[PDB]
């Protein structure tokens, strides 16, 4: 390196390669050649915008025995899933999932965020789900979600989805999957060089 | 000390250079900054770079 | 599919009439378990009566 | 709400000489609940098989 934090040879001329441009940056295979730079300047937040979960629900789960949905109760609900949300701030949303089986081949998915005191607890149903004679995930899997705003920061606005999931007998409920696209601002901290050319920064 | 009190007088800090092999040694074991090697940026040694 | 054996010298069971919960009402019980599409299991009684 | 399994049931090679008492000696089925993947192993076969 330099003291410009580029890279260069032992003599001290400067490396090229392909720039990389765009928001996330990625690399481009038909721009000119630019001499290859390592920025220590920090990152920013990104809002998440797409949740996928996977979750396995039973068929031979018995419909609660509280008719009416209560959100400081668990058995109130058949299922609760965490899920880590981040807005354009880097403040941290554990927003949770409820799943309840009101019937047969039927399930209603409530939302609910942990992390705004001013949040509302969740009555209504929020998400309807219906699988197929196997079980099989046929529509309606995506779900406008928005957080609640903390600390004069604008909510976020995602879509949370459910698809590739199934209803099969599998004992117990699981979550096998979860991801997100929302990250907390970060510092330089090491590079790496790939076998492929590229550069990595952790 | 002896009435179970704890006191600090500091902390030690630490220093990250942008661009090592800058830093011409200097006799003993210590190395001057310099061009090329950036200024010291101090830290701390909790959590980050160091 | 399933192998049973036939004792040839059991005597025709004293209730003609099929029951239920009758242990004199057919000669042998057998449990059979199969899966539907859902993964539910299914068990299946099959009666062996003279 | 799952539709029933229609299956078919067989009794081939059966055995009707008395042999004392009536007994189960062999029972099967072909459907399979969802199991979960515990492993993988190889046989000297050259084959991958997951149990």
């Amino acid at each position: 390196l330099d003291e410009n934090r580029n890279l260069v040879n032992m003599q001290g001329m400067q490396l090229t390669g392909y720039p990389a441009t765009g928001t996330p940056p990625t690399i481009q295979q038909g721009a000119n050649p630019a001499p290859i730079t390592i920025p220590n300047t920090l990152m920013a937040a990104k809002s998440t915008t797409t949740a996928s979960m996977q979750i396995n629900l039973n068929s031979t789960d018995p419909v609660p025995s509280k008719t009416p949905f209560s959100v400081s109760d668990a058995d109130s609900y058949n299922k609760k899933g965490t899920v880590t949300v981040y807005d354009s701030q880097g403040n941290a949303h554990d927003m949770n999932v409820y799943f309840v089986k009101t019937k047969d081949n039927e399930w209603a998915v409530y939302t609910h965020d942990s992390s705004d005191p001013a949040a509302t607890a969740p009555t209504t149903a929020s998400t309807t789900l219906k699988f197929n004679e196997n079980g099989i995930l046929e529509s309606g899997g995506t779900v406008n979600i928005t957080t609640g705003t903390i600390n004069g920061a604008t909510a976020a606005t995602f879509s949370l989805s459910f698809l590739n999931s199934m209803q099969q007998n599998t004992g117990a409920n699981n979550i096998v999957a979860t991801n997100q696209n929302g990250y907390k601002p970060g510092d330089l901290v090491s590079y790496q060089i790939n076998n492929d050319g590229t550069v990595v920064g952790n | 000390y002896s009435n179970e009190q704890e006191q600090v007088l500091g902390q030690i800090v630490l220093a990250n250079f942008a661009n090592n092999e800058g830093l011409a040694s200097q006799g003993d074991n210590v190395w001057a900054a310099t061009q090329a090697s950036g200024v010291a940026l101090l830290g701390t040694a909790g959590s980050g770079n160091f």
